[PDB]
């Protein structure tokens, strides 16, 4: 029945449980589902990605910026990319970046750390992919990881926009419990599954209209504990089938209105708006980054 | 006087039976697009598979300067359409074959301008 969607949200009576933290251990783990000819995972997982985005509401100004973080492959190109700006409206600014380099179809690409990169802008979309290899070696308690983590949810902070969202990748062992803490500060959130890669505790945290505030105060342990808890006990159907619709595919412009306005002119009215995906709040200068360089002489 | 010649080095290595530049990045479509070359959006028809295009750029996958004095790439950012007889080898295609600046179509895979 989920298996016509492209993936599956978790229920929100899932999300108001006070669980404790348990080992993910999900029936199907490992299996693979069957792509289209052709078609490599992380096309098909972006493509469901996007084809959920398209049910919330998303704010989609003329001249969208979005930053995508860890864009890159062991492939050295960049699919998820790809489908971003297939997705997007075509004109939409978007940048990538990653640790290793590879090349891409964004209109900047910076390789580095994450934590080195900085914009003097800010953004209507993130979108992160990272995830840390060595978060494999389980080596005791699945506790809160920092790292990128701790980047993003400043970057968060700082940079995006109000009316904004996000999706940031985690797993059982990939995550941080102030990013779940931040997810009480937009209007909506969830933890989506895609459906293609169902047989993994890879869910994405979906940040819907950025608030700049907390809306509700979110306790993140308790709250990825929830997420494993609803993990655990729904197994979910490997599909494919939202793949073979594309007709609805591309991201509607809806020309969302972009204002500046300092912080004491943000009234009930427009939290309203942008709670409702109707307003971007934020400078529309020029958009500017970079990548900040560690210099060495070895010599 | 002396510039690497990769295209030249790409078509030879085929020819020798070399294995065609893999991990071209394929997208999904409707297949029921306008058939056109190289579009902003995926564009495959009924006979095309549709591309990223910096994937399937020889000068972008070998990380080398691209043959333009500005160094622009024309597939980079955009998609590219590919016959899907030809879909084994996106790259190889996008090297050989030219667009027709008239009506947009791959010369000899879609241009009908005679
Ligand atoms: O698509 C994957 C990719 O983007 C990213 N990823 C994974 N590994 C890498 C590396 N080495 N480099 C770069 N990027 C990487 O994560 C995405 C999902 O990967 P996946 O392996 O499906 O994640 P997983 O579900 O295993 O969660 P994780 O946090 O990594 O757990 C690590 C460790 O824990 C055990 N384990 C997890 N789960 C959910 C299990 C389960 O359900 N059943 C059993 N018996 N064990 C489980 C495993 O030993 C995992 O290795
Ligand atoms: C599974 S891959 C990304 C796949 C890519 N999204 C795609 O669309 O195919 C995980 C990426 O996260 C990046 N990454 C992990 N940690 C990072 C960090 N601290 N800073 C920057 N990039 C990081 C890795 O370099 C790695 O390429
Ligand atoms: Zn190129
Ligand atoms: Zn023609």
């Amino acid at each position: 029945s989920q298996a016509w969607q492209p993936g599956v949200a978790m229920p929100n009576l899932y999300k108001m449980q006070r669980m404790l933290l348990e080992k993910c251990d999900l029936q199907n783990y490992g299996d693979s589902a069957t792509l289209p000819k052709g078609i490599m995972m992380n096309v098909a997982k972006y493509t469901q990605l996007c084809q959920y985005l398209n049910t919330l509401t998303l704010a989609v100004p003329y001249n969208m910026r979005v930053i995508h973080f860890g864009a890159g492959s062991d492939k050295g190109v960049a699919p998820g990319t790809a489908v971003l700006r297939q997705w997007l409206p075509t004109g939409t600014l978007l940048v990538d970046s990653d640790l290793n380099d590879f090349v891409s179809d964004a209109d900047s690409t910076l390789i580095g750390d994450c934590a080195t990169v900085h914009t003097a802008n800010k953004w209507d979309l993130i979108i992160s992919d990272m995830y840390d290899p060595k978060t494999k070696n389980v080596t005791k308690e699945n506790d809160s990881k920092e790292g990128f983590f701790t980047y993003i949810c400043g970057f968060i902070q700082q940079k995006l926009a109000l009316g904004g969202s996000v999706a940031i990748k985690i797993t059982e062992h990939s995550w941080n419990a102030d990013l779940y803490k931040l997810m009480g500060h937009f209007a909506w959130w969830t933890a989506f599954v895609t459906n293609v890669n169902a047989s993994s505790s890879e869910a994405f945290l979906i940040g819907c209209n950025y608030l700049g505030k907390p809306r509700e105060q979110i306790d993140g342990y308790v709250m990825h504990a929830n997420y494993i808890f609803w993990r655990n006990t729904n197994p979910i159907q490997l599909s494919s089938y939202s793949l073979f619709d594309m007709s609805k595919f591309p991201l509607k412009l809806r020309g969302t209105a972009v204002m500046s306005l300092k912080e004491g002119q943000i009234n009930d009215m427009i939290l309203s708006l942008l709670s409702k995906g109707r307003l971007i709040i934020r400078e529309n200068n020029r958009v500017v980054i970079s990548s900040d360089v560690l210099v060495n002489n070895e010599n | 006087a002396f510039a690497v010649d990769a295209a030249k080095a790409y078509k030879d290595y085929l020819a020798s039976g070399g294995q065609p530049i893999t991990n071209c990045v394929k997208m999904l479509c409707t297949h029921t697009g306008t058939g056109q070359a190289i579009t902003v959006t995926p564009e495959a028809n009924m006979d095309q598979e549709s591309f990223g295009g910096a994937s399937c750029c020889l000068y972008c996958r070998c990380h080398i300067d691209h043959p333009n004095p500005k160094g622009f790439c024309d597939l980079k950012g955009k998609y590219v359409q590919i016959p899907t007889t030809c879909a084994n080898d996106p790259v190889g295609f996008t090297l050989k074959n030219t667009v027709c600046t008239v009506c947009g179509m791959w010369k000899g895979y879609g241009c009908s301008c005679d």
